[PDB]
């Protein structure tokens, strides 16, 4: 099927800053993916964002009734959806389960490359330390970065690079808004 | 520090449609437009909030006359296949005979249409699979997740094949043990 | 309790 596709999108968006304190809507019209027109709050009307949108602006800024609709939009919707949402998502907390565990960077080599394989949490935001011997160890650390898994968890592989010797601690280190405290897991040589 | 997205998007000549809510890039719900219910990506979200999915059908149906305005205003210019990135992974450290998942993650592509077949030992499977809608980006492109519940062995590998306009072949991403 | 969507309005022809 090579028959040609056209696609039509629209994005309402609204960007809370310190709870509900600042709100900002943004009402976008897409073609493919070209913002051709968008309501802005900051502004209070349509505006072209390209050329294509020039009729969508004057059209619709025309109609004074739709325009208080959209500069309503961050008490009306905005403020309203954040309120009945707020509890399983703004407050959502899932703590990670942290496993520690040995692989290699060269399938022949002998063991020298530490997993901390962080998995499972919520929110986004993480941090993933490494320490041998209570100091910690920020050379030759190499991560996947931010997983989303797309069922609200997350997870991150953070990876150590190092010859272990014998009588080594390492300690892999998590900080996490779901935690009042680091989690850390001991991985010994 | 918060983003609430409500996205809508329909395609010619597909004449599909969807209506879903993103909260910081994870969905909350879609709307199921030939059911006419709300979908929640945890059911649990169900219980602490509710939808009228009547709504999404005429927000679509609007998205329907203006995807034929702005088809014309185009002089009937088509989308350009941007054909997708995959990744295979798995939801936990995978130990054997303990039970994981497999998601294969579809991304960075437009149009939002895609066949995604997952494969066990080369040959389909599609016992207790699942999948999400298709998920918008801030580029607008999209992005999808597929999922296969699984007990790791030594005897079974894994493939992730999608197909996509934008690509020449069939792409697979493959998973086995180690 | 209910989720309120915004709406979508028709361009002009
Ligand atoms: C479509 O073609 C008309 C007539 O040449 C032109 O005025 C208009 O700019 C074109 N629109 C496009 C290419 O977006
Ligand atoms: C998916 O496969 C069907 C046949 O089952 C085909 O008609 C369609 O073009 C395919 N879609 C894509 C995006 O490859």
């Amino acid at each position: 099927d090579t028959r040609p596709r056209f696609l039509e999108q629209v994005k309402h968006e609204c960007h809370f800053f310190n709870g509900t304190e600042r709100v900002r809507f943004l009402d976008r019209y897409f073609y493919h993916q070209e913002e051709y027109v968008r309501f802005d709050s900051d502004v209070g009307e349509y505006r072209a964002v390209t050329e294509l949108g020039r009729p969508d602006a004057e059209y619709w800024n025309s109609q004074k009734d739709l325009l208080e609709q959209r500069r309503a939009a961050v008490d009306t919707y905005c403020r309203h959806n954040y309120g009945v949402v707020e509890s399983f998502t703004v407050q959502r907390r899932v703590y990670p389960e942290v496993t520690v565990y040995p692989a290699k960077t060269q399938p022949l080599q002998h063991h020298n490359l530490l997993v901390c394989s962080v998995n499972g949490f919520y929110p986004g935001s993480i941090e993933v330390r490494w320490f041998r011997n209570g100091q910690e160890e920020k050379t030759g650390v190499v991560s996947t970065g931010l997983i989303q898994n797309g069922d609200w968890t997350f997870q991150t592989l953070v990876m150590l690079e190092t010859v272990p010797r014998s009588g080594e601690v390492y300690t892999c280190q998590v900080e996490h808004p779901s935690l009042t405290s680091p989690l850390t897991v001991e991985w010994r040589a | 520090e918060h983003v609430i997205i409500q996205a809508e998007f329909y395609l010619n000549p597909d004449q599909s449609g969807e209506f879903m809510f993103d909260f910081d890039g994870d969905e909350i719900f879609h709307v199921d437009m030939a059911k006419k219910e709300t979908v929640w990506r945890l059911e649990e979200f169900g219980r602490f909030a509710s939808f009228e999915a009547q709504g999404a059908l005429a927000n679509i149906a609007v998205d329907k006359a203006n995807l034929e305005i702005m088809t014309k205003r185009s002089n009937y210019t088509p989308i350009t296949n941007v054909p997708p990135e995959v990744t295979v992974l798995t939801n936990s450290p995978v130990e054997l005979r303990e039970p994981n998942v497999l998601i294969c993650f579809i991304d960075k592509f437009t149009p939002p249409v895609v066949n995604v077949t997952w494969l066990r030992n080369g040959k389909p499977v599609t016992t207790g699979v699942s999948e999400t809608v298709f998920l918008p980006r801030e580029d607008h492109l999209f992005r999808k997740f597929h999922y296969l519940p699984f007990l790791p062995s030594t005897e079974d590998v894994y493939d992730c094949r999608v197909e996509h306009w934008g690509l020449d072949e069939p792409l697979l991403k493959h998973w086995e043990f180690d | 309790e209910t989720v309120c969507p915004r709406t979508t309005q028709q361009s002009p022809e």
